[PDB]
């Protein structure tokens, strides 16, 4: 709905949730799928 | 009356907002697009 990404705005939560080894490093420098105004990582309040 | 508004309203709105802006456009747009921003982080490639 968005082609060029000027009203769009990405958010990755559940960082506290990836596996062993691996991070999102690559996604949030905004490297992986470049998009226009960069990747907000939140980390909210599990279920327990 | 009707006749020398209908006459004389083109006149002032091009005068004021239609000869204005383009003036502006010639010789004001550069000088102000150059100050806000960064100047630097401007036209960055898009990802196409």
């Amino acid at each position: 709905v968005d082609p060029q990404g000027q009203r769009t705005i990405g958010v990755i939560t559940k960082l506290d949730l990836m596996d062993e080894g691996t991070d999102a490093r690559d996604v949030l420098e905004n490297k992986l799928l470049p998009l226009r105004r960069g990747y907000i990582g939140v980390v909210n309040r599990s279920q327990k | 009356v009707n006749k020398t508004v209908r006459d004389l309203m083109p006149k002032t709105i091009m005068h004021l907002m239609i000869n204005n802006t383009k003036e502006f456009i010639f010789s004001e747009l550069l000088a102000n697009l150059y100050s806000c921003g960064d100047q630097n982080t401007l036209m960055e490639e898009s990802a196409e």
